[PDB]
């Protein structure tokens, strides 16, 4: 159980940080990076 | 009177070493120029200009 939650916490942080690190540039620096994603996009928002 | 008796009248440019060359930037015109600049502090310095980092958050 501890490995489940420590690992799950690790994997959540790694997956979240890896996807955030790979966001394709679609905005400026005066806007949130979240704005680069439009709900319903057919294309990928980060480079796997 | 002449002399050349108790001294050796050798001909040369008095430098900080018995044999060496004046640095190119030390001509010898200034008073006290003995060709002494091993660190080259008076060597004409060369600098590079870097452009202004872009810090516009609208870009
Ligand atoms: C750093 C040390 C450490 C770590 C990482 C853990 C980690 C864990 N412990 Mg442990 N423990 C520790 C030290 C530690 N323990 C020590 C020192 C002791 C002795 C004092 C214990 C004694 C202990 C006991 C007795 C138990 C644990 C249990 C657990 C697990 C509970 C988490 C879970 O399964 O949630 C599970 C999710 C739930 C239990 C509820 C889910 C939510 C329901 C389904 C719905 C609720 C919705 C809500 C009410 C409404 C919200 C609506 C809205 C407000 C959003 C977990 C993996 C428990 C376990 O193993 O699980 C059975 C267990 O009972 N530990
Ligand atoms: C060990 C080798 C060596 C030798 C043979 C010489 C020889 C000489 N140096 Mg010199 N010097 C040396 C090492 C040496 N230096 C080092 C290691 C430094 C420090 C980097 C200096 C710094 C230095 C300065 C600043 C000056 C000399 C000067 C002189 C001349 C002055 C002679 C004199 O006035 O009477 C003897 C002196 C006894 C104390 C002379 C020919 C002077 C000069 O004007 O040249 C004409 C002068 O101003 N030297
Ligand atoms: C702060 C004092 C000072 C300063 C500003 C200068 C400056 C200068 N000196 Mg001079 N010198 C000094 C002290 C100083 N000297 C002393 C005390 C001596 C006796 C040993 C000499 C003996 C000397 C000779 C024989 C010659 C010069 C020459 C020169 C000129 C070219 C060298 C150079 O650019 O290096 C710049 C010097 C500095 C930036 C000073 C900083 C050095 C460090 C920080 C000090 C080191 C710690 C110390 C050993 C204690 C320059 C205008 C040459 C010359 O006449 O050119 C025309 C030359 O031939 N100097
Ligand atoms: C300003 C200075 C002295 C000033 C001192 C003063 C006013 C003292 C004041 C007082 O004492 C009184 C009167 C009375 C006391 O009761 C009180 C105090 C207040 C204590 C000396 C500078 C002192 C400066 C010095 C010694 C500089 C040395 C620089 C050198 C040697 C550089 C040589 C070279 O640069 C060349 C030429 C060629 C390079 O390539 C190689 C190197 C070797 C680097
Ligand atoms: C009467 C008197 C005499 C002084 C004599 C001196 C200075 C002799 C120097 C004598 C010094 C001598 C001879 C030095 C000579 C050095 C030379 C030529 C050296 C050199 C070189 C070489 C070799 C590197 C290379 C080449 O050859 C040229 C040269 C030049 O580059 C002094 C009197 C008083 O001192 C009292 C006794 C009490 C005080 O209170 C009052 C007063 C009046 C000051």
């Amino acid at each position: 159980g501890v490995a489940g939650v420590f690992g799950g916490s690790l994997f959540s942080a790694m997956h979240g940080s890896l996807v955030t690190s790979s966001l394709i540039r679609e905005t400026t620096e005066n806007e949130s990076a979240n704005e680069g994603y439009k709900f319903g996009q057919e294309e990928e928002t980060y480079n796997i | 009177r002449s002399g050349g008796a108790g001294y050796r009248q050798y001909s040369g440019d008095a430098l900080w070493l018995p044999n060496t060359e004046r640095p190119a930037w030390l001509d010898g015109s200034l008073p006290g120029d003995r060709g002494f600049d091993p660190l080259g502090l008076s060597r004409p310095a060369e600098y590079l200009q870097i452009d202004l980092d872009e810090l516009d958050q609208n870009a």
